[PDB]
């Protein structure tokens, strides 16, 4: 997965995530085009496929023909009331884009941190399913201890939590940051 | 070097693929062009992430009618597909059988037509260049390839441009993509027909059955992206957001900020250890609700997620479960209440 986030000069946005779902997709490369294939049929929940220890199949994202399979990701443009856009963002990573993107909003908006710190700051994440909690390496740990102490079983994350791409508007114009995590810069004029 | 820009902006996760947007952006291409243009480029430089072999989705707003669009251009299930067709995740995950039918060319097709300025042809240019030419491999691909050293070393036809010397590209290292450059070019010049019902069609098909695959060429001729007019939306204060609904996760990107929405956040919720432990608490409390819904959603064409999003997205409902959440104690998986059935 990879997320792109654009605002143009006439106001204009575009929130894009693009994917083939795992790493490399299906490993099937074309010798001849060169196309690397997409693995995106492991999105569909199998009945007879055993996903995780206690999780059963979710039939509403069983594979009929022509059917799309559900999806984590969540491309967004967040605007003002005047019309005017206010925050371009996404994510990739699996089943933490939905979590991660959230917590890119949370800091924005409401925690008051610039959009590279909204980008930069660690990430945790909750699917229910498992049933654990995943913090990043370096995320202050007091709130590890605060979830440990209300019973959360944490574990922290062996590389990272997702990939953030955003665009945030500010008195000085268009503030935009691309994560550390994978090595990306933004660019602009 | 800053990265506050007066005037406009592109952020990618590769350096050079935001360049190549904003660029487009100083020809004259609107956010639609740079875009298609900085994700062509992003499928060569993170060619593990994303590409013309796989789909995407586009959340778009038009500053002057100040409306929002989506653009749906996920893969589908090809014709041939059906419920038990796998037994085992490897099979989900490996070979042709894995593949849907992709969506990706279609979808930046549709979006140039709705809001392109620049030539098709244009937005290749530059990323033919650079498979042609080459590039040093970036962390994230780097990383990527070292995860999956294994697979990729044992497979010739990924070997031939992912190793070097038989073994996994590292960081630094040059990467050439010389196949798929014709491919762009082929597609720059001869428009997306050449994927779907074209000159490129006949070898996807024959790729893809090879291994294993069950896609034919009625898949790729009928394959369409789908404009949708009125994207999901919440309010959080003076502000719209706009998201796409199932058959991605904007439902539970709603609920999930519907619920916290209520706690009132600010700089205080995270001034003190005190307030900022309950905070995050809170937050993976509100995680933990919304994934609780999830497993009812799947694509509306065949499933009726029409009162499950409705749920999803209020914000009287969001606030029931958020006087569920208990400032003192995380719960077990039950007491969120997920659902396989309606
Ligand atoms: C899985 O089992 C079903 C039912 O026997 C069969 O139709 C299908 O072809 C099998 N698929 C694979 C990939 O083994
Ligand atoms: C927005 O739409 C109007 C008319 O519908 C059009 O003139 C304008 O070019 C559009 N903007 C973009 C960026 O496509
Ligand atoms: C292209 O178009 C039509 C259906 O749209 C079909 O009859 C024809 O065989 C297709 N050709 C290829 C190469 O896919
Ligand atoms: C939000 O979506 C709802 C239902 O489709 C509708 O009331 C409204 O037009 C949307 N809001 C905006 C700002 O587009
Ligand atoms: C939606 O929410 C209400 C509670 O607010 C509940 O009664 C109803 O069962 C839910 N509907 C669906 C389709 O899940
Ligand atoms: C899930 O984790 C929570 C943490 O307290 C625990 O209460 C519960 O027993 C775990 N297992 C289940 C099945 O909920
Ligand atoms: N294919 C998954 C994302 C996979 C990933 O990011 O690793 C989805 O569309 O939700
Ligand atoms: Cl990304
Ligand atoms: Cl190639
Ligand atoms: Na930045």
């Amino acid at each position: 997965t990879a997320h792109l986030s654009v605002v143009a000069e006439d106001g204009s946005a575009v929130s894009a995530t693009s994917t083939i779902n795992l790493y490399f997709g299906s490993k099937v490369r074309s010798p001849v085009s060169g196309i690397l294939f997409n693995n995106e049929m492991d999105d569909f929940s199998s009945p007879s496929i055993t996903n995780e220890f206690g999780v059963p199949p979710s039939p509403a994202n069983f594979i009929q023909p022509g059917k799309q399979p559900l999806s984590s990701m969540c491309p967004t443009i967040m605007v003002g009331q005047d019309g005017q856009v206010r925050m371009v963002v996404g994510a990739a990573g699996g089943t933490q884009i939905t979590t991660a993107t959230a917590l890119a909003i949370i800091y924005n908006l409401w925690f008051g941190y610039d959009v590279k710190r909204a980008v930069e700051e660690p990430r945790l994440h909750n699917q229910l399913l498992p049933n654990v909690t995943t913090v990043e390496r370096n995320i202050d740990q007091a709130v590890t201890a605060a979830l440990e102490t209300r019973h959360h079983h944490t574990q922290i994350a062996s590389t990272f939590i997702a990939v953030v791409q955003a665009i945030v508007r500010t008195a000085g114009g268009w503030a935009a940051a691309s994560d550390s995590r994978k090595g990306g810069e933004p660019a602009g004029y | 070097d800053n990265h506050v820009y007066t005037r406009a902006a592109v952020a990618a996760d590769a350096k050079q693929c935001s360049k190549i947007g904003r660029d487009a952006l100083r020809d004259g291409g609107s956010a639609v062009d740079a875009a298609i243009a900085a994700l062509l480029c992003v499928g060569l430089m993170n060619a593990h992430s994303m590409g013309i072999g796989g789909g995407l989705f586009l959340t778009i707003y038009n500053s002057t009618t100040r409306k929002a669009e989506v653009i749906n251009a996920r893969e589908v299930a090809p014709r041939l597909a059906f419920a038990t067709m796998f037994n085992s995740s490897e099979q989900s995950q490996k070979g042709g059988l894995s593949v849907a039918v992709p969506g990706e060319i279609r979808g930046y097709e549709l979006a140039h037509q709705r809001h392109g300025r620049l030539p098709w042809a244009r937005l290749f240019q530059p990323s033919i260049q650079l498979a042609r030419q080459g590039f040093p491999v970036g962390k994230g691909l780097a990383a990527a390839l070292e995860n999956k050293r294994t697979v990729i070393e044992q497979q010739p036809v990924l070997c031939e441009v992912f190793c070097r010397d038989r073994k996994v590209l590292r960081e630094g290292e040059r990467l050439t993509l010389p196949q798929l450059a014709d491919t762009y070019e082929t597609l720059a010049i001869e428009g997306a027909q050449a994927f779907y019902n074209g000159s490129l069609t006949a070898q996807i098909v024959k790729d893809i059955q090879a291994a294993g695959g069950i896609v034919t060429a009625e898949d790729l001729n009928n394959y369409r992206a789908e404009l949708i007019e009125h994207p999901l939306n919440i309010s959080l204060g003076d502000a719209v957001l706009y998201m796409p609904s199932a058959p991605l996760s904007g439902p539970v990107l709603a609920l999930i900020l519907n619920i916290l929405k209520g706690y009132n956040f600010s700089r205080e919720s995270v001034e003190s250890p005190e307030q900022k432990g309950l905070t995050y608490h809170r937050i993976v409390e509100a995680f933990r609700f919304a994934y609780a819904k999830r497993t009812l959603l799947g694509d509306p064409k065949f499933v009726d997620v029409t009162e499950v999003v409705r749920n999803m997205t209020s914000e009287f409902f969001a606030a029931q479960l958020r006087a569920q959440i208990s400032d003192d104690t995380t719960h077990p998986i039950s007491y969120y209440k997920p659902e396989f059935y309606t």
